[PDB]
């Protein structure tokens, strides 16, 4: 209800105004104002219309400074724009003035739209002062940081209108006047105080055709002026507003496409424009038929900028750059050669796939400082230091790994549609590229035990799971990449296993994902199973998921599950030479066996013997080996001892049911001599009843000695009696067909192991 | 595809939705169903809507209604990418007809991420008019009734007037100018209209065409004026569009209210910019 | 002119006609995939974001 107000001269004032701009002068006496009631509609009408005449004022003021200006000779020319440049300059409020607006006012449904009116003419009257002030400036003005200042207004005023076609042409008209005749100013710098402004707008009003229809006019003008260094600018202004709000990855590939083709002027920004004539490359030395800006272009200037100072910031910005336009490119590239036909769209293709080849080779060649391992270096400074070292490697990583993954199976498609087998198939990412990553990476997993966010870049984890495995292995040229990734991981897991407690610390998933990397180049090429030092790192990786005390705390399930895998697959590829024997060896000691066969036995089984209904990984004489390890620990006992025996046991006769084959009769006399034995003592019934259940091929022949033998003994507790009566009801009168693809028999082994290792641990 | 027909022919948009989605994802295999059959079921499934609602309106929803009616038109044009390849069923086909009724019937149908839900529609409504348009911008000008029995792409016109009289979005009044455009343009609507209906293209003429192509015309959103005024440049070589016009000017431009003259000012310059 | 020169290309890649000073002076210095377009106009367009910019 209450508002401030003047009663000598009649003004109520608006809120979101500053009390120096209304009362300036600094006299004796200080201005007086009232505290008026007022019902607030009155006095919002009061304010509306009062700002609406202030703003008029305002108007009219910049149009009288304008017409001086323009009636001002040929002569006294510069002198006056001079004048007006350090007015402008030691004013304290100049772009505020020139720049803020009544977002307060705006939204009133009544006299709001008149005051965006007077807005909108007000920043175009503005954009056109100022363009008369740096038309009759020397060309060659040494400008500075001060220069945003004045073009700060032009980005102001296409913050509040940029749908509006007249306020749009006219700043592309004036930034377009000021690049040509800043032209030294906007050959190496300018565009940066302007790009990240269009760039915005450019991604914000996507919905907007006529918007980004200009945008892309305005830009396509400015290539024709600066070439190379307008595109360097506008990747360095992108690059801070690039996300992986933000300018997209999407809406800047959408500005380069629009960049490599001509486009039409439909707003006549070209006639506005002061030296309106076809425009022509600024310096002579980019003058050229170059009007096509391919984006391949684009590609070689961010690999040059990289080579030419690789550890600079302004490098890892192109990197982002480059990592932001490579998917689109390839993407772009695909859908343009399916909507064509494949006989003449196949060689361009091919050789578009060439060229990027080259290019991000010649950006792995040039890039050697970024193979260096992090130099050891407050806590804040070092882990900003430690951000700016793993950008650029984790770009880099990223960017190759995309462009190898999308462009092998694409050439190889491409080549077979090619027409002609004379297409040979070059190997993009030659043995010194993939060095260059293999090192790259082995910077980046030198630096991950101490840093939790390096092992989970998600850079380095794409070329581990997902680079790896795609590259032969068979050669020997390209083999020592792999050798000294598999070396580097040996010895931070070995590291890790080693004395220190606090390395354990690192997190479980980024390792997992290392090995699950490890275990997918493995399964896809089986001959690298014979390096040393994936043997060292298997070993590594079994004595970590064993419970071992540094010469404690046991990996999670995903990193054991991870290294189970991978002993199996080795098993599978290793026929002799890694014989499962070998691994279970160093654990079958007392004291340590229940730690095998709850962490690595059971789990091994449990790996390999399901996922289908016939199990041929492992072979005959390794069931027999596994078999005779359970039945040691188990006859020649622990309480817990003896129930993970038994239920590996099951697990193996269940997973391992058809490659026991002639080998029954005597798991029978075993199973006999452990129940006249009373080895189980408790959970023996259990395993009874488990044979009962799933009448496994030993059920047939054990079902004399439980009917007539076993259940003829009398029973000696309540806890055996309860079992020894729910054996006797199974065994007649009692069909119940739980078996079903032995999935259900996986399951429960499965859930028996976690509560059992559950069990143990508390 | 019985399965999925039945969920459509007398089904809240709950049921037909779930429908809709598991179509979506054999379309997403490039499986081929008929177009006929789709237009059919979809006709079924917005006539149930409207009968539902209706019901509940005579016994006395929203973002289901309008996302089903989404999945309508995508499922609508992934179809027509895969059956109808190689040409351009004009505007008066025996299914394009179809298309038009039912993109009329989601119009008038009733429906932060309402809004968003909302353009969606639109644009996918106007996607499809291009695919069942010429795809050639005819020459521009050239130098009571009964709302049935009225070519569906009139009723559409009227529609898509008398919903854009109740939308102020930008993105909003775009497709809707945009779904006029090849409409009233890219395909002769009106011509037709005034060589066979000239009632109707009097009544549209004379209540709602110009007065919302003039409302539509803004100085801030130039993209909306963009459309409007070929389409405002159209209506005027149609008969009955110079006396309106005319009206429209001389009393904006005459009246006392300087705020009146103030919004008139900005509103034949932006005319202008774009003629 | 001093033109960008760098060594230990692979010798397939020619360096662009790029300016040693530029290059001096610049390194010392649910379908809601669709809807997103509406959602960025209509976020752009409303006026507490135009006044926070």
């Amino acid at each position: 209800h209450y508002f401030l107000m003047d009663k000598r001269w009649n003004l109520i004032h608006y809120n979101k105004t500053y009390v120096r701009d209304i009362y300036p002068f600094r006299r004796s006496v200080s201005p007086q104002l009232n505290l008026v009631h007022m019902h607030p509609e009155k006095g919002q009408e009061l304010i509306q219309k009062q700002v609406f005449t202030r703003k008029l004022e305002e108007v009219g003021r910049v149009l009288f400074l304008i017409s001086l200006t323009q009636k001002i000779p040929t002569a006294h020319k510069q002198s006056h724009v001079s004048m007006l440049q350090e007015d402008l300059l030691r004013l304290p409020s100049f772009p505020r003035s020139a720049i803020d607006a009544e977002f307060s006012l705006f939204s009133d449904p009544q006299a709001g739209k008149e005051l965006f009116g007077l807005d909108t003419l007000q920043k175009s009257l503005w954009i056109q002062l100022l363009e008369e002030m740096f038309l009759g400036m020397p060309s060659e003005f040494p400008w500075g940081d001060e220069i945003m200042l004045f073009l700060n207004v032009f980005n102001g005023a296409l913050i509040l209108h940029p749908e509006d076609s007249a306020l749009l042409r006219q700043y592309a008209a004036t930034v377009i006047n000021t690049a040509v005749h800043f032209n030294h100013l906007f050959s190496l710098s300018g565009y940066q105080w302007i790009l990240p402004t269009m760039l915005q707008v450019y991604s914000d009003y996507e919905s907007n055709p006529q918007l980004r229809r200009a945008i892309e006019f305005a830009c396509h003008q400015f290539y024709i002026l600066h070439r190379k260094p307008f595109v360097l600018q506008l990747f360095a202004s992108v690059a801070p507003l690039l996300e992986f709000k933000g300018v997209s990855a999407q809406c800047l590939f959408d500005l380069l496409q629009s960049l490599e083709g001509e486009t039409t002027d439909i707003l006549d920004i070209l006639e506005l424009v002061k030296a309106e004539k076809p425009l022509k490359s600024l310096d002579f030395c980019y003058g050229n038929e170059d009007l096509t800006f391919s984006i391949s272009e684009a590609i070689k200037l961010c690999v040059t900028v990289v080579a030419y100072a690789p550890e600079s910031f302004r490098s890892l910005q192109m990197l982002m750059v480059l990592e932001a336009l490579v998917p689109c490119y390839l993407q772009k590239m695909k859908r343009q050669t399916s909507q064509v036909e494949t006989v003449p769209a196949a060689r361009e293709e091919i050789a578009a796939t060439a060229a990027l080849a080259t290019s991000l080779q010649a950006l792995l060649y040039s890039v050697e400082v970024l193979t260096r391992p992090m130099t050891a270096p407050e806590e804040l400074d070092e882990r900003i230091s430690r951000e700016e070292f793993r950008r650029p490697r984790e770009s880099l990583l990223n960017i190759c790994t995309e462009f190898y993954k999308h462009c092998g199976p694409r050439l190889k498609i491409l080549q077979n549609l090619a027409g002609e087998p004379r297409v040979t198939a070059l190997e993009l990412l030659d043995v010194k590229s993939h060095m260059r990553l293999a090192e790259i990476a082995h910077s980046l997993l030198k630096l991950a035990p101490y840093d939790t966010q390096t092992m989970e870049s998600r850079g380095l984890r794409r070329y581990i799971m997902e680079m790896l495995p795609i590259t032969d292995w068979s050669a020997e040229a390209v083999r020592p990449a792999l050798i000294l990734i598999l070396k580097r991981l040996d010895r931070m897991f070995n590291k890790i296993h080693k004395m220190p407690t606090l390395r354990r610390q690192v997190e479980w998933e980024p390792a997992s994902s290392l090995i699950e990397g490890v275990c997918l180049t493995l399964q896809r090429q089986p001959i690298i199973s014979f390096l040393p030092h994936l043997r060292s790192l298997i070993n590594v990786c079994v004595n970590l998921v064993m419970g071992v005390v540094g010469p404690y705390l046991s990996p999670p399930l995903p990193f054991s599950t991870a290294v189970v895998r991978l002993v199996a697959l080795q098993i599978q590829a290793l026929k002799e030479d890694f014989p499962l024997s070998h691994v279970i060896s160093p654990f079958t000691n007392q004291e340590r066996r229940e730690g095998m066969l709850l962490n690595l036995l059971i789990p091994f089984v449990l790996t390999v013997g399901s996922g289908s209904k016939d199990s041929p990984w492992l072979e005959q004489p390794e069931v027999q080996l596994l078999l005779q390890t359970v039945i040691n620990v188990l006859l020649p006992l622990a309480e817990s001892t003896s129930q993970a025996a038994y239920l590996a046991l099951k697990v193996i006769l269940v997973c391992f049911e058809r490659q026991l084959g002639s080998q029954w009769y005597w798991l029978s006399l075993q199973v006999k001599e452990m129940a006249l034995r009373k080895v189980g003592g408790l959970a023996l019934w259990d395993f009874l009843d488990f044979i009962v259940r799933t009448r496994i091929p030993i059920f047939v022949l054990l079902r004399p000695f439980i009917q007539c033998k076993l259940l003829a003994q009398p029973a000696e507790n309540h806890e055996e009696l309860s079992a020894r009566q729910h054996i006797s009801d199974q065994l007649e009168r009692r069909f119940i067909p739980r078996p079903l693809c032995k999935s259900s028999l996986i399951a429960e082994f499965n859930s028996e192991l976690k509560i059992l290792k559950e069990a143990v641990h508390s | 595809f019985g399965f999925i027909s039945c969920r459509f022919t007398g089904y809240p948009s709950t049921v037909q939705e779930q429908a809709l989605l598991w179509l979506h994802v054999l379309s997403e295999l490039d499986i081929t169903v008929p177009l006929q059959l789709l237009i059919s079921m979809f006709s079924d499934g917005v006539n149930s809507v409207k009968e539902l609602a209706n019901q509940r309106k005579s016994r006395a929803d929203d973002d289901m209604n309008l996302n089903c009616f989404i999945l309508m038109f995508d499922l609508l044009l992934k179809q027509m990418e895969l059956q109808d390849d190689g040409i351009t069923m004009g505007l008066e086909h025996s299914l394009s007809k179809d298309i038009i009724s039912i993109i009329n019937n989601v119009f008038q149908a009733p429906w932060c991420n309402l809004c968003q839900s909302s353009i969606l529609c639109y644009q996918l409504a106007c996607e499809l008019l291009e695919r069942l348009a010429p795809k050639e911008e005819s020459r521009l000008v050239e130098p009571k009734f009964c709302y049935q029995q009225l070519p569906v792409t009139l009723r559409l016109i009227y529609t898509i007037f008398q919903e854009m009289a109740k939308f102020e979005e930008p993105d909003i009044l775009f497709n809707m100018l945009n779904c006029l455009k090849i409409l009233c343009l890219h395909g002769e609507c009106l011509y037709t209209a005034r060589k066979d209906h000239p009632q109707f293209l009097a009544y549209i003429q004379d209540h709602m065409l110009i007065a919302s192509l003039w409302r539509v015309v803004k100085s801030e959103f130039s993209q909306l004026s963009s459309l409007a005024v070929p389409l405002l440049l159209h209506a005027l070589s149609l008969p009955h569009g110079a006396d309106i016009f005319w009206t429209i000017i001389n009393g904006n431009f005459n009246s006392k209210d300087w705020k009146m003259r103030f919004e008139a000012v900005e509103k034949v310059a932006v005319i202008c910019r774009f003629l | 002119p001093q033109m960008v020169k760098i060594s230990k290309l692979p010798s397939d890649f020619t360096v662009p006609k790029i300016r040693e000073s530029f290059m001096k002076q610049f390194i010392d210095r649910y379908i809601d995939q669709k809807l997103r377009k509406s959602v960025f106009s209509i976020r752009a367009r409303n006026l507490l974001e135009k006044e926070t910019a």
